[PDB]
């Protein structure tokens, strides 16, 4: 209530098989677009 | 060969088409500059906003004292 | 305006080029330097030819800050003080030398370190940022204009060695 800490309380839960078709779908819309881009632009860090 | 592409190089886990029911590379450079280049293959697309956006905002952009004397 | 001007130029003829060293350590003191400096450049006008000429125009231009100055009595007056003291060493018939030593302390002062001096070595102690010059430094590195003003008032020195050698 002073305002020191703030956790995140809240657990992730996810179902398996649909966790893995989410990351196989993002897996291969990125190897599409590193394919798609010409010049792809890695930012600059620390960005602040 | 891959089921769903078509093509006949790659393995049918290696196909970057979404799986179905039923291209330039930069050249191997190795200077330590070159493979960690933040601007490689640049055209100009940036800098060409950059300067769109420049002339917008200009576009709407557009004495003696007596002792002295 | 040009009303202002002639009542201006006819106390300008009525006001003296007198300077009483009781009088230094304030509005008429600063228009008597302001007016000796007029003097001084009314005599080298008198004279252009033998000198160089291609110092005048541009000791004109960097002089009309400090004679801006003067006509407006906005100088600062501890600056002002050793100007004075200057120009009266300058206005003495004979020793032209005390004029040069009191401009030198015009231009440097009395500061122990004139321009900073920082890093001097490899090995950093805390006493090391007292002696940089961002604090206290010369009224020679106060501004870029102050430099130009104060080189001037030297060049009207060397001027007036000159014509009291001569004329
Ligand atoms: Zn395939």
């Amino acid at each position: 209530t002073s305002g020191a800490i703030t956790f995140v309380n809240e657990t992730p839960r996810v179902i398996e098989p649909v966790y893995t078709a989410q990351w196989s779908a993002t897996w291969i819309a990125m190897r599409r677009e590193k394919r798609d881009r010409t010049h792809f632009k890695r930012m600059r860090f620390p960005p602040f | 060969f891959c089921r769903n592409c078509g093509e006949a190089g790659h393995k049918e886990k290696d196909c970057m088409e979404k799986p179905r029911k039923m291209v330039l590379v930069r050249a191997t450079d190795d200077d330590w500059d070159s493979r960690k280049d933040r601007w490689y293959g640049y055209s100009g697309k940036e800098y060409n906003e950059l300067i769109s956006k420049w002339e917008r905002d200009k576009r709407n952009k557009i004495d003696e004292e007596i002792e002295l004397m | 305006r040009p009303e202002r001007i002639q009542e201006a130029i006819a106390q300008d003829k009525t006001i003296s080029v007198i300077i009483d060293p009781s009088q230094i350590g304030k509005p008429l003191l600063s228009m008597k330097c302001n007016l000796y400096i007029h003097e001084i450049l009314s005599r080298w006008k008198a004279s252009l030819e033998a000198y160089h000429p291609e110092l005048f125009l541009d000791t004109k231009k960097a002089l009309f800050p400090l004679l801006l100055q003067l006509r407006r009595n906005q100088l600062a007056p501890d600056l002002l003080i050793s100007l004075a003291t200057v120009l009266y060493h300058l206005q003495q018939p004979k020793e032209i030398n005390l004029a040069v030593q009191s401009y030198m302390k015009l231009s440097i002062g009395n500061v122990a370190w004139p321009i900073g001096v920082t890093s001097v070595g490899i090995h950093a102690r805390s006493a090391h940022s007292k002696i940089q010059g961002g604090r206290n430094a010369a009224n020679i590195m106060i501004d870029e204009r102050t430099r130009l003003w104060i080189t001037s008032i030297k060049r009207l020195i060397t001027f007036e060695e000159w014509y009291t050698s001569n004329h």
